[PDB]
C-alpha cells in the first residue's frame, strides 16, 4: 500500500482531489486557510501510485506527497 | 498594526524546499487573520517547474530585503 | 515593412543571416589565406 | 663500527632523552589528546570489554612515571636509528659534488 | 607606515618594536596567531643576525665561501677544518648527532615557557649586561633589535639567491666582482641573460 | 515472513513475480531488512566477509589444482618460451571431430584451452617447479578455506559473537592492520622470497623437508646482526645467467640495481625482496601510530578536529567527521572502494611496464589480458566508490551534527563543483573532437601535412626527466652534471637508464601526437564519469526539481511526469548513467593500450605513429585490419582453435544488442503485452487446467534499467575480451 | 632539435611527401586536352599545393618521422605562431562575442516582457551594442575591479 500524506501548506484548491482515478483522496473541514477545506487520505489502500494528484497540487513544493510503497494486487492495478 | 511586511515590498524567501529559495519576490497581500500559518502571498517574475509564480509562506519564511 | 522588419528579426532568420554572414566572411578569409597552420605576421 | 658499542651507546641515549627531555611534553600531549572515543563514550564505556586500559603494568615506581611501555617505546627509537647508523655507515655509497 | 598614504591594519596600532603596519597578505588578523608570529619571527632575526656574520667574517680571511666551507661532508674521508685545523671529532656522524642534540635540548628547553612575553624577551641568564632597566631605553633596543634583524633576514636571502646566481661563489667574491666594472657586473645580466 | 524473502514483509507479501526478482537483488542490503539491529548487521558484514574469503581461496586453489591436474606445468618450465601454457581440459560432448582435433594443442592428450591468466609465469617465477607442489598448495588452500567457514560459523552464535562497541574500535583495528596485516605479511613475503625463491632462480630446490638445512647467505645472519649489511649484497647475480639454473648466478640476497633481469626482461628477484622488506620494515613502524589499552599514541578524533584552519577558510574544518566516519559504514565502504580502484589501476599501469614474472614480458596476449582485466575492474570499483558515496549521503548523513564542517561545505557549493567540472568536461570534449574531425577531413582531402598535430611535449619532458634520451632535453637523469644524476650514479642508476634507453620494453615506451590526442580523449572521459557521479552524490539529498529526495531512499523510478517529467532523477539513476561513460572511458584506455602494443611487437611503431591521429586510422588501421582472423575463426572450409573466440566475439555483440531492449523500450508497452499474453494463457483449452502462483508483471523501472546495464557490460566485457585475445593470440605478437 | 623534431625545410620525408603529393595530381591533368577547364583547374591545385609546401618550409614548422609538421605548444618563442599568438587572438574575439551577448542581456533585463526581446532580437540595441566588444578587454578588467561582473546576492 502506497503511503499518501497532506501538509499544511494545502490551500485547499481541491484540484488533486478531482484528479485521483481511485478516490483515495477527500475534502474535509479545517480553519488554517481561507477555504476552511483541506485534503485527507482515507482510502489510501486503494493508491495505485499515479501522482497525478501530485501534478494538479498548484503549491510549492508540493502540499500532496505520494510515497510508493509496498505493492499490492490493488496496487499494481492487475485485472488477473 | 498590520502584520508582516507591507504590500509591494521586496523579500528574499527562506523556505528551502522553494523554488525561489534564496531569490526574492514581490508581496501582493498578507491576510491580516491569524489561525493562518502562511499569511504572505508572493508573486515572482519566474515561473517554478509548474508553471506557477506565486505562493504562500509563513511570516517567518518571507525576510524583507532591500 | 515594419512587421517585415520584425518578422526578420526573429531568432531563427536572425540567426541564420548571421551564420550565412559569418560563413562568407570565413570561406573568404580561407580563399586569400589557404592552408594556414600558423600566424607568420608577427 | 663497533655494532655493540653503538647500539648500547644510542639507545641509552634515547631512553635519557625520553626520561629527562621530553618526558614533559609527551606526557602533556598525551594527556590533551586523551583516549579514543566513539559517540563521546571511551571505547570502554561504549561496552568493549578489549578495549580497557591495562591500569595496572601502566603504573610504575618512577619519580616521573616511567613505565614499561614508554621504556619500550625510546628504546626502540634508540635501536631503530642506531641500526640506520650502522647499516649506512659501512654501506659504502658515496654522492659526488 | 611601510607605504605612506596606506591604511593601517587595525591589529597592527605602533606599539609593538618595529610594527611599522606591513601586513598585506593580513596573516596576523587572529591576535594568537600574531602572537606566535612575533616569536618567530623574533627567532628568525637572531639566527640570521648570529649568521651573517658567521658566513662573511670567514671568507673575509683565507678560508672558502659558506657553501665551499661545509662541503667536505660530501666526500666519504670527510674532515672538517676550524681556522686551518683539523678538527678531530670532525667526521660527519658525530658532528650530526651532537649538534642534532644539543639542539634539540636546548629549543625545547626554550619551549617549555608560557609567559608569552619571556617568550621572546627572557632575559636574567640571557641578559648579563643588564640594559632592560629602564623601561623605555628597553624598548628602543627593542626596536633597534628587530630592525637589525630584518635587515639580516634581508642579507641573507640576498646571499643565498646570489649563490643561486653565481654558483661556487661567496658574498664578498661579488662585491669584489661588481666593484671590479660597476657598470657592467650587476644584477642585470642575470634578468636579463 | 512466511514466504521468500523472509528479510522482508513488505515483498513477501507481493502476489506477483516481481517478489521474487526483488527477493535476489535486495538479499545482502542488510540496513533494508526487517527487525534489523545495528549488532545484527555488523555481525552480518563480519559473517559474510569470511564467506568471501572462503570463496577466494577454493577459487584459487581451484585454479592450482587445474592446473596441476590437466595441465602443461613441468613441460612449461622446461622451455618456457616455446610451449603454450594450458588451463584446463574440455569436455563438451557438443564438439565435432574437426573441434577435438583443432583445440588439442599444447602437446596433450585432447582438448584443452591455453591459459592466459599468466598464473604460470607467476608461479615458475616464486618458486613451484613441479606438479607435487602445486597439488600440496592446492591441498593447503583447501584447508584455508575449510577454516575461513569454520570461522565465519563460529562467529555467528552467541558465545562469540562480538559487540557493536568492538567493530568501532578504530585505532586498535588501524594499529593492528598497518602494523600486523601489511607489516608482517610483506616480511614474511620476503622471507619466501629469500628463502625459496631466490634459491629457486640460481638451482637449489629448497622445500619444507630441507628448508632448515640450507643458508639462504652464505654467513647467515651474521651481517643482520653485526650492522654490516652490505654483506648481503656483495656479489649480485652476473647478467649472463640462466634463470633456474646456476650458470652465471652469484649469491646476493638484497640488492638495488633497478634493471631487468637480461633474459627473462623482468625485474631482479632479489630486488623484489629488498623491496618487500623496505616496505615491511615501514609499515611495521607506521604501525605503532594509534593509542589503545597501552596509554600511548595517537587519538585519531583528537587529530581530525585539530586540523581546523585559522581563518577559516574550510569552516569548521574536519570538527565531527570521525563521527560520521565510524558510525557510517557506507562512508567507509566508499573509501575503501576509492583507494582500492586507484591502486588497482596503478596495479594496471606497473605491471605492463615493470614486468616482475620470468617470460611473461615475451607471452604478449597474456600480458594484455591482464591489464585490460585490471583496468575494468578498476573502474567498476571507482563507479561503485562514488555510488556508496551518494548512498552514504542519503542513509547516513546527519547534517546538524555536519554543522560547517568540510562535508557541509561540501553540499553547500555543490553547484560550483558541478559548473566547473561540466566546463572542463565541454572543453575537453569539444576541442579533442574537432582536432581528431579535423584530422580526418583533411586526410579525407588527400593534404596529411594540412594535419593539426601537437607534439606532447610536457610527456616528453618528463621522460626526459627520467633518463630517456630520445627527444633530446637534457633534464635530470638525462643531463650529465645534474645532483640528480649523480647522487644516484652507483646504486640502481645504471640499470634504470641502461632499461629505460632500451626500446624494445614497454618502459616508458615513445610518444607523439597520436597519444597527446588520445590522452586528452582519456581526460575527458575521467571528467565526464567523475562529473555524471559527483553530480549524482552531491544532489541526492535533494535539489531544486524535487528538495526533498532523501525520504525516497536512493533508489526509485521517479517523481511521476508532473513538474515537466522527473524520470531518472534518483541518485542510484546517476550511477546507472556513469557506468556507460565508465565502461567507454575503459574502451578508450584499453583500445589505445592494445593498439600501441600490437604496433610495437610487430616492429612497425610507424604504423600507428601516423595513423593513430585520425579516427578513420582506429576505425580501419586497428578494428578491421586485426579482425580478419578472429572472424575467420571459423567459415564454410572448417574451423580452427580460434572459433571459440570467434563464437564468444558474436555472442558479445548479441548481449549487449539486447541491452538496448530494456535501456529504450519502457515498462507500460510490456506490461499491456504480458497482461493480454495473461488472458490468452487463462482462456486456452488444455493449458488453463495449469495456473501460475504469481501473476506475471513487466519488470520494475528500476529492475529494468539494471537489467539492461548488466546486459550491455556483459555484452562489452564479452566482445572485447574475444577480440583481443584473439588478436593477439593469433599473431601471437 | 625540441622533442627530436628536424626543420622541414632541411628534412627529406617532408620533401618526399610533397613531390608523392605533386606526383598524383599531375597524373590527374594527363588524358584530357592539355589546356582544358578541368586540366586548367587541376593545375591551379598544383600550384596552390606547391605553394602550401613552400609556406610550410619558409614559416619554419617542425617535421617528424612522417615529415608532418608537428605544433609546439610549450610556450618556446620560437613556435608562438603555432599556438599561442593565435591563441590571444581566440581569447579576444571570444570575449567580444561573450561580452556583446552579456551587455545585451543586461540592457533587455529591465522591461516587463524580456522574453519578447530574446525571442525577437532588438537589432537597432545590438547593433548600437556590438562595437563595445572592441575594447571588451578593458571594459572587464574594471568591471572586476569594480566588483561589478560578478552578482554579489547569489
Ligand atoms: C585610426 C586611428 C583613429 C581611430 C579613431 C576611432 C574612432 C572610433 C571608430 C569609429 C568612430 C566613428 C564611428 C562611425 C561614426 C558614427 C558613430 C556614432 O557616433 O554612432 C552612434 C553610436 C553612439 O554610441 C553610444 O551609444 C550608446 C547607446 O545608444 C544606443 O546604442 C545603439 C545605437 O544604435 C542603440 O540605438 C541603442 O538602443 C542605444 O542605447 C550610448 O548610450 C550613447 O548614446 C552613445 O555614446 O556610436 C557608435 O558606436 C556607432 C557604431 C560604431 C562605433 C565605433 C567605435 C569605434 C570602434
Ligand atoms: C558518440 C556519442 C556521444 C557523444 C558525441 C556524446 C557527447 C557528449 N556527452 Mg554523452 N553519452 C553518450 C554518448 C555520447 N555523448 C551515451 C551513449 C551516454 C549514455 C546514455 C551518454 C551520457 C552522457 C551523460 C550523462 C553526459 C554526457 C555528456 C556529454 C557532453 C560532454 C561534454 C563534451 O565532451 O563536450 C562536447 C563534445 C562533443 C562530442 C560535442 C560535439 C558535437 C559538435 C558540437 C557538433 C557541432 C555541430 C555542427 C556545427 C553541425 C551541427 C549539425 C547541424 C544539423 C546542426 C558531450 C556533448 C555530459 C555533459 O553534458 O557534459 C556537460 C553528461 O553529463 N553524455
Ligand atoms: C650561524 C652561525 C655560524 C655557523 C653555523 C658557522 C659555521 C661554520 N663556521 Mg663560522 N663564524 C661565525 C658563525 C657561524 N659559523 C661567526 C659569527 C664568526 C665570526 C667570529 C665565524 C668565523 C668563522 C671562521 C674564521 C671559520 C668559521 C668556520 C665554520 C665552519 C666550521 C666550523 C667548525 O669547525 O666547527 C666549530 C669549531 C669550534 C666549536 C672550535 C662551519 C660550517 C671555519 C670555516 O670557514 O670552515 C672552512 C672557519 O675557518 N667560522
Ligand atoms: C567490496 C565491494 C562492494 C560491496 C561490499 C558492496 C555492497 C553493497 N552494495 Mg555495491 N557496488 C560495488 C561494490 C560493492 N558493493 C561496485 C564495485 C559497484 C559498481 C558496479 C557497486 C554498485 C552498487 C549499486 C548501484 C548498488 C549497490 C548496492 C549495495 C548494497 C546491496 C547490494 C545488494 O545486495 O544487491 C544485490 C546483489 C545483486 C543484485 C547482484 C546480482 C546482479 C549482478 C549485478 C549481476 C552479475 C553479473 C552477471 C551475473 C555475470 C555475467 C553472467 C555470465 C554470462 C558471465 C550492499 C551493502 C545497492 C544498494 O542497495 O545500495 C544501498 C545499490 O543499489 N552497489
Ligand atoms: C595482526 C592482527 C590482525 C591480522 C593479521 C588481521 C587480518 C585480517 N583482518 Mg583483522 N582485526 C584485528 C587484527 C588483525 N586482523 C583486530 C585487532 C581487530 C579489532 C579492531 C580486527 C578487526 C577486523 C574486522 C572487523 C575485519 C578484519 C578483517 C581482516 C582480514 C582482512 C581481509 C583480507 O583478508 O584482505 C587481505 C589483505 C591483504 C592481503 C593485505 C593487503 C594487500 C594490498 C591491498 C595489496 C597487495 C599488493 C600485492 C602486489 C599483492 C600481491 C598479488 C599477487 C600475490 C597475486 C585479514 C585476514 C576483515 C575480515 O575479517 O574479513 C574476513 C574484517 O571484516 N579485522
Ligand atoms: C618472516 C620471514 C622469515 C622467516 C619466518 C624466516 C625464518 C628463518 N630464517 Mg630467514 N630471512 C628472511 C626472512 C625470514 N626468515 C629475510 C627477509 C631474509 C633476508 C635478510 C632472511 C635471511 C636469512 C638468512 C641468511 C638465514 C635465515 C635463516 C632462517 C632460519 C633460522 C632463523 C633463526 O633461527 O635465526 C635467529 C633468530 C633470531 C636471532 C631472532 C630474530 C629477532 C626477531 C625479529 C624477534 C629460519 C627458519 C638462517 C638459516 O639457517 O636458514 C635455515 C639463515 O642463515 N634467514
Ligand atoms: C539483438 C537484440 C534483441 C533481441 C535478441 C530481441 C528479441 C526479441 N524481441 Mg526485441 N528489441 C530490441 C532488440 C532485441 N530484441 C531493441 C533494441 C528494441 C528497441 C526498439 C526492441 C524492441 C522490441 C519490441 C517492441 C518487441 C520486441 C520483441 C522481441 C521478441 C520477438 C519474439 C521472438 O522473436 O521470439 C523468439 C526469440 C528470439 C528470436 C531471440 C533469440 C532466441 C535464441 C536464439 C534461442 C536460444 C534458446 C537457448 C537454448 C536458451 C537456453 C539457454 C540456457 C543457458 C538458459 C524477441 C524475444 C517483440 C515481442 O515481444 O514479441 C512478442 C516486441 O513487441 N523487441
Ligand atoms: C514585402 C514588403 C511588405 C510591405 C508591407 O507589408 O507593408 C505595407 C502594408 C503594411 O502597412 C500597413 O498598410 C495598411 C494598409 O495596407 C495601413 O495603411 C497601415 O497603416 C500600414 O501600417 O502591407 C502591405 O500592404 C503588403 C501586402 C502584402 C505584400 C506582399
Ligand atoms: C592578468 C591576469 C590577472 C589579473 C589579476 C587582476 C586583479 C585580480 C585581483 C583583484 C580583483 C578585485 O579587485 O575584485 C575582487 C572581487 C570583488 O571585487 C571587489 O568588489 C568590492 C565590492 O564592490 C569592491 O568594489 C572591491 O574594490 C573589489 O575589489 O572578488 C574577488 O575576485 C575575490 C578576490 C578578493 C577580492
Ligand atoms: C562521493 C563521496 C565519497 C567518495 C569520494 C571519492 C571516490 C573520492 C576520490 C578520489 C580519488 C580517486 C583520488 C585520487 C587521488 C590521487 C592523488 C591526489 C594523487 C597523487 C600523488 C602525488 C602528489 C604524486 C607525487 C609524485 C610522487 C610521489 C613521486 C613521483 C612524482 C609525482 C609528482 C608523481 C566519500 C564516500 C569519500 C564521501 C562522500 C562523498
Ligand atoms: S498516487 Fe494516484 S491514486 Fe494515489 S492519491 Fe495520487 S493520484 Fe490518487
Ligand atoms: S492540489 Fe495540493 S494544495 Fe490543492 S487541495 Fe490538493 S493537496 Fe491541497
Ligand atoms: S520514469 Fe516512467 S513513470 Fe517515471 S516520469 Fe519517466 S516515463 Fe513517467
Ligand atoms: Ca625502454
Amino acid at each position: 500500500s502506497h503511503s499518501v500524506k497532506i501538509y499544511d501548506t494545502c490551500i485547499g484548491c481541491t484540484q488533486c482531489v478531482r484528479a485521483c482515478p481511485t478516490d483515495v483522496l477527500e475534502m474535509i473541514p479545517w480553519g488554517g486557510c481561507k477555504a476552511k477545506q483541506i485534503a485527507s487520505a482515507p482510502r489510501t489502500e486503494d493508491c495505485v501510485g499515479c501522482k497525478r494528484c501530485e501534478s494538479a497540487c498548484p503549491t510549492d513544493f508540493l502540499s500532496v506527497r505520494v510515497y510508493l510503497w509496498h505493492e499490492t494486487t490493488r496496487s499494481m492495478g492487475l485485472a488477473y | 498594526p498590520p502584520i508582516g511586511p507591507k504590500r509591494g515590498a521586496k523579500v528574499k524567501i527562506l523556505r528551502q524546499e522553494s523554488y525561489w529559495y534564496k531569490g526574492t519576490g514581490s508581496v501582493v497581500a498578507v491576510d491580516q487573520d491569524p489561525n493562518t500559518r502562511y499569511p504572505v502571498v508572493v508573486r515572482f517574475n519566474k515561473v517554478n517547474y509548474a508553471n506557477v509564480s506565486t505562493n504562500n509562506y509563513a511570516l517567518d519564511e518571507v525576510e524583507e530585503v532591500k | 515593412m515594419r512587421d517585415l522588419k520584425t518578422y526578420l528579426s526573429v531568432a531563427p532568420v536572425a540567426s541564420t543571416l548571421w551564420f550565412a554572414a559569418l560563413a562568407g566572411l570565413l570561406i573568404e578569409i580561407n580563399r586569400f589565406f589557404p592552408d594556414a597552420l600558423t600566424f607568420p605576421f608577427f | 663500527l663497533n655494532p655493540s658499542l653503538v647500539i648500547s651507546l644510542s639507545t641509552g641515549l634515547s631512553l635519557f632523552l625520553g626520561r629527562f627531555v621530553f618526558f614533559n611534553f609527551q606526557r602533556e600531549n598525551v594527556a590533551k589528546q586523551g583516549l579514543p572515543e566513539q559517540n563521546g563514550v571511551t571505547h570502554f564505556e561504549a561496552g568493549d570489554t578489549r578495549a580497557k586500559e591495562y591500569v595496572s603494568l601502566l603504573k610504575s615506581n618512577d619519580p616521573v612515571g616511567f613505565n614499561i611501555v614508554d621504556v619500550l617505546a625510546w628504546g626502540s627509537i634508540g635501536h631503530i636509528v642506531a641500526y640506520y647508523i650502522l647499516a649506512t655507515s659501512s654501506n659504502g655509497y658515496d654522492p659526488k659534488f | 607606515d611601510w607605504m605612506p598614504g596606506q591604511p593601517r591594519p587595525s591589529y597592527l596600532d605602533g606599539s609593538a618594536p618595529g610594527d611599522f603596519g606591513f601586513d598585506p597578505l593580513r596573516l596576523g588578523e587572529v591576535p594568537e596567531n600574531l602572537e606566535r608570529f612575533k616569536e618567530s619571527e623574533l627567532i628568525h632575526c637572531r639566527w640570521a643576525m648570529l649568521a651573517v656574520p658567521g658566513i662573511l667574517v670567514p671568507e673575509a680571511l683565507g678560508l672558502g665561501n659558506w657553501v665551499k666551507a661545509q662541503e667536505w661532508a660530501a666526500l666519504p674521508g670527510g674532515q672538517a677544518t676550524y681556522l686551518g685545523n683539523p678538527v678531530p671529532w670532525g667526521t660527519l656522524p658525530t658532528i650530526l648527532v651532537i649538534e642534532f642534540l644539543s639542539i634539540a635540548f636546548v629549543e625545547h628547553q626554550r619551549s617549555m615557557e608560557k609567559d608569552p612575553e619571556k617568550k621572546k624577551y627572557p632575559g636574567g641568564a640571557f641578559d648579563p649586561l643588564g640594559y632592560s632597566k629602564d623601561p623605555k631605553k628597553f624598548h628602543e633596543y627593542k626596536i633597534k633589535e628587530v630592525k637589525n634583524g630584518r635587515l639580516a633576514l634581508l642579507a641573507f636571502v640576498g646571499i643565498c639567491v646570489q649563490q643561486s646566481a653565481y654558483p661556487g661563489t661567496g658574498p664578498l667574491e661579488n662585491l669584489a666582482t661588481h666593484l671590479a666594472d660597476p657598470w657592467h657586473n650587476t644584477i642585470g645580466n642575470v634578468l636579463i641573460p | 515472513a512466511l514466504r521468500f524473502p523472509r528479510f522482508s514483509q513488505g515483498l513477501a507479501q507481493d502476489p506477483t513475480t516481481r517478489r521474487i526478482w526483488f527477493g535476489i537483488a535486495t538479499a545482502h542490503d542488510f540496513e533494508s531488512h526487517d527487525d534489523i539491529t545495528e549488532g545484527r548487521l555488523y555481525q552480518n558484514i563480519f559473517a559474510s566477509h569470511f564467506g568471501q574469503l572462503a570463496i577466494i581461496f577454493l577459487w584459487t586453489s581451484g585454479n592450482l589444482f587445474h592446473v596441476a591436474w590437466q595441465g602443461n606445468f613441468e613441460a612449461w618450465v622446461q622451455d618456457p618460451l616455446h610451449v603454450r601454457p594450458i588451463a584446463h581440459a574440455i569436455w563438451d560432448p557438443h564438439f565435432g571431430q574437426p573441434a577435438v582435433e583443432a583445440f588439442t594443442r599444447g602437446g596433450a592428450l585432447g582438448p584443452v584451452n591455453i591459459a592466459y591468466s599468466g598464473v604460470y609465469q607467476w608461479w615458475y617465477t616464486i618458486g613451484l617447479r613441479t606438479n607435487e607442489d602445486l597439488y600440496t598448495g592446492a591441498i593447503f588452500l583447501l584447508f584455508l578455506s575449510f577454516i575461513s567457514l569454520l570461522a565465519g560459523w563460529l562467529h555467528l552464535q552467541p558465545k562469540w559473537k562480538p559487540s557493536v562497541s568492538w567493530f568501532k574500535n578504530a585505532e586498535s583495528r588501524l594499529n593492528h592492520h598497518l602494523s600486523g596485516l601489511f607489516g608482517v605479511s610483506s616480511l614474511a613475503w620476503a622471507g619466501h622470497l629469500v628463502h625459496v625463491a631466490i634459491p629457486g632462480s640460481r638451482g637449489e630446490y629448497v622445500r619444507w623437508n630441507n628448508f632448515l638445512s640450507v643458508l639462504p647467505h652464505p654467513q647467515g645472519l651474521g651481517p643482520l646482526f653485526t650492522g654490516q649489511w652490505n654483506l648481503y649484497a656483495q656479489n649480485p647475480d652476473s647478467s649472463n645467467h640462466l634463470f633456474s639454473t646456476s650458470q652465471g648466478a652469484g649469491t646476493a640476497i638484497l640488492t638495488l640495481l633497478g634493471g631487468f633481469h637480461p633474459q627473462t626482461q623482468s625485474l631482479w628477484l632479489t630486488d623484489m625482496a629488498h623491496h618487500h622488506l623496505a616496505i615491511a620494515i615501514l609499515f611495521l613502524i607506521g604501525g605503532h601510530m594509534y593509542r589503545t589499552n597501552f596509554g600511548i599514541g595517537h587519538s585519531i578524533k583528537y587529530i581530525l578536529e585539530a586540523h581546523i584552519p585559522p581563518g577559516g577558510r574550510l569552516g569548521r574544518g574536519h570538527k565531527g567527521l570521525y563521527d560520521t566516519i565510524n558510525n557510517s559504514i557506507h562512508f567507509q565502504l566508499g573509501l575503501a572502494l576509492a583507494s582500492l580502484g586507484v591502486i588497482t589501476s596503478l596495479v594496471a599501469q606497473h605491471m605492463y611496464s615493470l614486468p616482475a614474472y620470468a617470460f611473461i614480458a615475451q607471452d604478449f596476449t597474456t600480458q594484455a589480458a591482464l591489464y585490460t582485466h585490471h583496468q575494468y575492474i578498476a573502474g567498476f570499483i571507482m563507479t561503485g566508490a562514488f555510488a556508496h558515496g551518494a548512498i552514504f549521503f542519503i542513509r547516513d548523513y546527519n547534517p546538524e551534527q555536519n554543522a560547517d564542517n568540510v562535508l557541509a561545505r561540501m553540499l553547500e557549493h555543490k553547484e560550483a563543483i558541478i559548473s566547473h567540472l561540466s566546463w572542463a568536461s565541454l572543453f575537453l570534449g569539444f576541442h579533442t573532437l574537432g582536432l581528431y574531425v579535423h584530422n580526418d577531413v583533411m586526410l579525407a582531402f588527400g593534404t596529411p601535412e594540412k594535419q593539426i598535430l601537437i607534439e606532447p611535449i610536457f610527456a616528453q619532458w618528463i621522460q626526459s626527466a627520467h633518463g630517456k634520451t630520445s627527444y633530446g632535453f637534457d633534464v635530470l637523469l638525462s643531463s650529465t652534471n645534474s645532483p640528480a644524476l649523480n647522487a644516484g650514479r652507483s646504486i640502481w642508476l645504471p640499470g634504470w637508464l641502461n632499461a629505460i634507453n632500451e626500446n624494445s620494453n614497454s618502459l616508458f615506451l615513445t610518444i607523439g601526437p597520436g597519444d597527446f590526442l588520445v590522452h586528452h580523449a582519456i581526460a575527458l572521459g575521467l571528467h565526464t564519469t567523475t562529473l555524471i557521479l559527483v553530480k549524482g552524490a552531491l544532489d541526492a539529498r535533494g535539489s531544486k526539481l524535487m528538495p526533498d529526495k532523501k525520504d525516497f531512499g536512493y533508489s526509485f523510478p521517479c517523481d511521476g511526469p508532473g513538474r515537466g517529467g522527473t524520470c531518472d532523477i534518483s541518485a542510484w539513476d546517476a550511477f546507472y548513467l556513469a557506468v556507460f561513460w565508465m565502461l567507454n572511458t575503459i574502451g578508450w584506455v584499453t583500445f589505445y593500450w592494445h593498439w600501441k602494443h600490437i604496433t610495437l611487437w610487430q616492429g612497425n611503431v610507424s604504423q600507428f605513429n601516423e595513423s593513430s591521429t585520425y579516427l578513420m586510422g582506429w576505425l580501419r588501421d586497428y578494428l578491421w585490419l586485426n579482425s580478419s582472423q578472429l572472424i575467420n575463426g571459423y567459415n564454410p572450409f572448417g574451423m580452427n582453435s580460434l572459433s571459440v573466440w570467434a563464437w564468444m566475439f558474436l555472442f558479445g555483440h548479441l548481449v549487449w544488442a539486447t541491452g538496448f531492449m530494456f535501456l529504450i523500450s519502457w515498462r507500460g508497452y510490456w506490461q499491456e503485452l504480458i497482461e493480454t499474453l495473461a488472458w490468452a494463457h487463462e482462456r486456452t483449452p488444455l493449458a488453463n487446467l495449469i495456473r501460475w502462483r504469481d501473476k506475471p508483471v513487466a519488470l520494475s523501472i528500476v529492475q529494468a534499467r539494471l537489467v539492461g546495464l548488466v546486459h550491455f557490460s556483459v555484452g562489452y566485457i564479452f566482445t572485447y575480451a574475444a577480440f583481443l585475445i584473439a588478436s593477439t593470440s593469433g599473431k601471437f605478437g | 632539435d625540441i622533442a627530436g623534431l628536424t626543420p622541414c625545410k632541411d628534412s627529406k620525408q617532408f620533401a618526399k611527401r610533397e613531390k608523392q603529393s605533386i606526383k598524383k595530381l599531375e597524373s590527374s591533368l594527363k588524358l584530357y586536352a592539355p589546356d582544358s577547364a578541368p586540366a586548367l583547374a587541376i593545375n591551379a591545385t598544383i600550384e596552390k599545393t606547391k605553394r602550401r609546401f613552400d609556406n610550410y618550409g619558409k614559416q619554419g614548422l617542425l617535421c617528424g618521422a612522417d615529415g608532418l609538421p608537428h605544433l609546439i605548444v610549450s610556450g618556446d618563442q620560437r613556435h608562438w605562431g603555432e599556438f599561442i599568438t593565435p591563441g590571444i587572438l581566440f581569447l579576444y574575439i571570444a570575449g567580444w562575442i561573450g561580452w556583446v551577448g552579456r551587455s545585451y542581456l543586461i540592457a533587455i533585463r529591465d522591461d516587463k516582457k524580456p522574453t519578447q526581446k530574446e525571442i525577437i532580437i532588438d537589432v537597432p540595441l545590438a547593433t548600437g551594442l556590438v562595437f563595445r566588444g572592441f575594447s571588451w578587454p578593458i571594459a572587464a578588467y574594471r568591471e572586476l575591479l569594480n566588483g561589478e561582473l560578478v552578482a554579489k546576492d547569489v
